[PDB]
């Protein structure tokens, strides 16, 4: 009945996408100069975690980051001089995500405890005290990104993303539509759109204001473990488990690039873009981080030096750092 | 009962304007080459202004 | 050459380091017990005898100067795969199986055959790439329920290839024997079984013995012997 | 003539294998693996004591290769001090490794919070301190004597040399032989009983084979210590009691009994590092 209508409309969408595709990204970028053999060295080796790190988030001031690991400690890291500004004892020992606000006055954490904790950083007493305890998900939290100082957008294991009003603790918008466990979301540079990836290998972009889903991208096979917008806000890249990173387009709505290698069979758990956007760094699962030229789909460098899985990755807002975490309680910053 | 709302969601996703891949990829390449001087990763800045240096 | 701000930063990071070190030293003695089991297995009954959020339920109890932490995952129902590697170093598993559902038929599937479903769950937990060296304890909870279930009903509903007896002892021994060979790696992994239903501290004593045996194995691994 | 050649040859071969073992152990335990665990700290301390103890072998080889010892007096004092210090500390760390293993197996709850790196560090620096507590009288009583037209390193006592010599010989016979043997046998026997009685080493052919080879290597360690430490103490006790006539056989047997302790000190790295599986994994990666 209606399922045949849905299938024929999917076929029409695919036909329109194929008719709208006339040149791949790699064919027109054959005449640009590559970045050569790029090499980066570990300038700082941040240490002090005693468990497996799962997430890290940078700051807009390009100096302070945060890191969340399995021991229930949230360490605020000063990258310049390898210092620890704050330590937050989390009630939940299980965290898969951590957020750092653009204002820098709020740090968030969440995970398998089904609660998005929000911590106040700039209190008058100096100590870090929890401000608002968000609730309303029936699954494990997996990503949280600060839209602004009063709005936070989270993804969870109940197959729905959610936009939150922090001062009320309510979900103003629920982003239903995922036929699978959504794990990673990233916000646009103009903070009005965001796109996420789920276990059903779908990349669904949403609207913050009204909640409608605009586009879907189902080019991947296994799942989507990571996602990160391009600096211009008109593209993004997605991690997976089938040893592939794929670039997706907001305006053309296709798959552009395939960042895959023959010998690579492991998964990707973190992706982030540089300030220019030509450099896409992916935290793989074969105990190293990789450099992917985002305009050529070739490997230009390797950020090795990790003895375990590179769970989280983040490029700072001014291009002056590449801070990657790992499962062996280490964060390291590359230049 | 989700088949109906899946149909409305899919038909709302279908009728959107899509530009050609050549123009969009050219725009992506133009944004990459227009910020190449602001990226210390691609072009390594000298140590006189690098904020991560040994003690 | 550094002024008060760098001295304050150095002392702040030193204090954070002492707090982190003492908290990691305090939590290094903790024993992690991933409790498991499907619905109506007896997990709520066996967390009632240890008197001494939407997803993960945390309970803490100490016994003979050793600390146990219990990670019930019954709230989470999305994907065991996407958070089962988040434990990765639990001391022992407290997997439970109901023995009364040898003859039970599911009201929502009509052919699922619940005891075989528990067999698939136990096989997936045992033969996991993340859990290949940890000990897995079986708590076959319901004893009296399948006692007066097999007092009248046969035992060939679950295993038509089994006919040795119809009484409690041989049936229980047979099902434990065919349940412990689900372990495809018994060379360096051990599975225990207690059969539960004591209304006493016998389950606590069983997990105490299993945890101390795992700690003995860990100390042998640390001593460069085993 | 030939006997001095063989004594010099055995001292030289024992010294070179001792330095090679207790330097390859050092190189591995610094570069390949680190001192994270308590066992690595103990093995490193044992390597220190054994490497510094066997370094005094060329001093004795030039004491008896061809005659006199023109090295000096303060050099004699420091050589006697480092020998009686480092062998004593090697024995003490050999004992505390056994106590650590008995703690690890028989008392697991206490072994969770007792086998920290800090506790191992403070215990073995306390062992070096307790060795130094008897090493200072060794430095005080060391001297250089010139008799029979030759230079030799005696150990002068007070005016009653018999009483002080008796107390020193009893203290080095009891606190370095009969106390290590007793504690090592009690601790390792209780450990072997608990290892036989555990579930992970019983119920299968391979697990019983692992238990048997663990007991075999424990027996090898204790048997090597006994066979390389009993004859020297019996030799010195009976040369203190009765007047053994000087002959070639006495010289050869005396130098064998001296060299047996250094044979123990040079067999300790191959019995405590190559036997452990962590160093086996460290060698397997290269
Ligand atoms: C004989 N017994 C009972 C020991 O206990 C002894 C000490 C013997 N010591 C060795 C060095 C010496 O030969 C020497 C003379 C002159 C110079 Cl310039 C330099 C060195 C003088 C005699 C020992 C036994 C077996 C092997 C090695 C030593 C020992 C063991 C453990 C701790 C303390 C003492
Ligand atoms: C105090 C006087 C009498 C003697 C001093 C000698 C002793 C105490 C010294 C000499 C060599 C030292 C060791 C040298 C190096 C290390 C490695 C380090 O990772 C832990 C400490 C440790 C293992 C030291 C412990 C103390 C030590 C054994
Ligand atoms: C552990 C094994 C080797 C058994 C121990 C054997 C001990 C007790 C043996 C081995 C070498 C022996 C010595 C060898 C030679 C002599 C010279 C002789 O004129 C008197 C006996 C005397 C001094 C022996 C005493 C006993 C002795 C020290
Ligand atoms: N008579 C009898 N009853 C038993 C026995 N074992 C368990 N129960 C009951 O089983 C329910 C727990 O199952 P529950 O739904 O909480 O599981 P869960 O996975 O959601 S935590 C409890 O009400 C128990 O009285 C038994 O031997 N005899």
């Amino acid at each position: 009945q209606l399922r045949q209508e849905a299938e024929q409309l999917k076929n029409q969408i695919r036909d329109a996408r194929k008719a709208c595709a006339d040149a791949t990204l790699s064919q027109i970028t054959n005449n640009i100069d590559p970045v050569g053999r790029i090499q980066m060295r570990t300038r700082r080796t941040l240490r002090g975690h005693l468990a497996k790190i799962y997430a890290m988030h940078w700051g807009t001031d390009s100096r302070l980051l945060v890191s969340a690991s399995q021991d229930g400690k949230l360490i605020i890291w000063d990258s310049y001089t390898t210092n620890k500004v704050h330590a937050i004892p989390l009630r939940s020992s299980w965290v898969m995500t951590c957020a750092y606000a653009p204002s820098g006055n709020y740090v968030a954490c969440g995970g398998l405890d089904n609660i998005c904790s929000i911590y106040n950083l700039k209190t008058r007493e100096g100590n870090v005290r929890v401000s608002r305890e968000l609730a309303g998900h029936t699954g494990y939290l997996s990503c949280c990104r600060f839209l602004d100082d009063n709005q936070i957008v989270t993804s969870s294991g109940d197959t729905t993303c959610a936009l939150w009003d922090i001062e009320t603790g309510q979900q103003t918008t629920t982003f239903t539509g995922h036929t699978g466990d959504v794990m990673s979301l990233s916000l646009a540079p103009d903070t009005r759109l965001f796109v996420s990836g789920a276990c059903d290998a779908s990349a669904k972009l949403w609207d913050v204001r009204e909640g409608m889903c605009r586009q879907t991208f189902t080019g991947h096979e296994s799942d989507i473990n990571a996602i990160c917008f391009f600096p211009n806000g008109n593209a993004f890249a997605t991690g997976s488990d089938d040893a592939t990173c794929r670039l997706f387009d907001l305006r053309a709505d296709q798959e552009l690039m395939t960042y895959s290698h023959d010998n690579i069979i492991c998964g990707i758990t973190s992706v982030s873009f540089s300030k220019s956007g030509r450099l896409l760094l992916a935290g793989y699962d074969d105990f190293n981080c990789n450099v992917w030229d985002a305009l050529k789909a070739d490997r230009a460098g390797v950020l090795a030096g990790h003895d375990n899985r590179v769970s989280c990755l983040g490029v700072t807002d001014d291009g002056m750092a590449v801070a990657t975490g790992s499962w062996d309680s280490f964060l390291k910053i590359w230049n | 009962a989700q088949a109906r709302k899946l149909v409305e969601q899919l038909k709302m996703e279908a009728n959107i304007d899509r530009i050609k891949v050549s123009k969009a990829a050219a725009d992506l390449m133009a944004y990459c080459e227009a910020h190449a001087k602001e990226d210390p990763l691609l072009t390594p800045v000298p140590a006189s202004e690098n904020p991560f240096r040994e003690k | 050459t550094l002024s008060a701000e760098d001295k304050a930063a150095v002392e702040r990071s030193k204090m954070i380091d002492r707090n982190l070190r003492e908290d990691g030293e305090k939590a290094a003695r903790e024993v992690k017990l991933l409790l498991l089991g499907a619905g109506e297995s007896g997990k709520s009954t066996i967390v009632k005898q240890m008197k001494i959020t939407t997803g993960i339920v945390e309970t803490h109890f100490t016994f003979k100067d050793l600390h146990f932490k219990m990670f019930d995952v019954g709230g989470q129902r999305s994907e065991r795969k996407k958070w089962i590697h988040c434990f990765e170093g639990v001391t022992a598993i407290i997997f439970c199986v109901a023995l009364s559902d040898y003859d039970l038929v599911l009201a929502e599937d009509e052919e699922m055959n619940r005891m075989h479903e528990s067999m698939k769950l136990f096989d997936s937990i045992c033969n996991n790439k993340w859990f290949t060296d940890t000990s897995i304890i079986l708590f076959l909870n319901k004893k009296d329920l399948f006692e007066e279930k097999i007092k009248k009903s046969p035992l060939t509903i679950c295993y038509p290839e089994y006919a040795g007896s119809n009484t409690y002892e041989e049936a229980a021994a047979y099902i434990q024997c065919q349940f412990e060979d689900l372990n495809k790696r018994k060379d360096t992994k051990e599975i225990y079984t207690h059969f539960t239903c004591a209304t006493d501290t016998k389950n606590v004593q069983f997990v105490f013995d299993a945890v101390t045996d795992v700690i003995i194995k860990n100390n042998l691994k640390d001593c460069g012997l085993f | 003539m030939i006997t001095a050649i063989t004594i010099m040859a055995l001292y030289s071969i024992v010294c070179v294998v001792g330095l090679f073992g207790n330097f390859l152990v050092m190189y591995v335990i610094v570069r390949y693996t680190k001192m994270k665990t308590a066992t690595n700290i103990y093995i490193f301390n044992l390597a220190l004591a054994d490497a510094l103890a066997t370094s005094t072998l060329p001093f004795q080889s030039v004491n008896y290769l061809m005659g006199t010892w023109p090295f000096g007096t303060i050099l004699c004092k420091i050589v006697i001090s480092i020998d009686y210090y480092n062998m004593f500390t090697s024995i003490f760390t050999l004992c505390t490794m056994s106590v650590d293993r008995y703690i690890a197996v028989c008392h697991p709850v206490k072994a969770l919070d007792f086998r920290t790196p800090r506790n191992a560090k403070i215990i073995n620096v306390c062992n070096w301190i307790l060795s130094s507590a008897i090493g200072l009288p060794v430095m005080f009583m060391a001297t250089t004597k010139y008799r029979q037209g030759s230079i030799d390193c005696t150990l002068t006592f007070s005016h009653p040399t018999w009483y002080w010599e008796n107390l020193l010989k009893i203290c080095v016979f009891i606190f370095a032989f009969i106390m290590p043997v007793l504690i090592i046998t009690v601790c390792y026997g209780l450990m072997i009983l608990r290892l036989k009685s555990v579930r992970m080493l019983s119920g299968s052919k391979e697990k019983d084979r692992n238990l048997r080879r663990i007991t075999r290597m424990v027996l090898v360690v204790v048997a090597v210590f006994i066979v390389c430490w009993t004859p020297i103490h019996i030799y010195v006790i009976i040369k203190a009691l009765v007047t053994i006539p000087e002959t070639t056989f006495q010289t050869v047997s005396w130098h064998f009994c001296i060299a047996l302790g250094y044979t123990n000190s040079c067999l300790n790295p191959v019995l405590y590092a190559f036997l452990d599986e962590n160093f086996k994994r460290c060698f397997r990666e290269f």
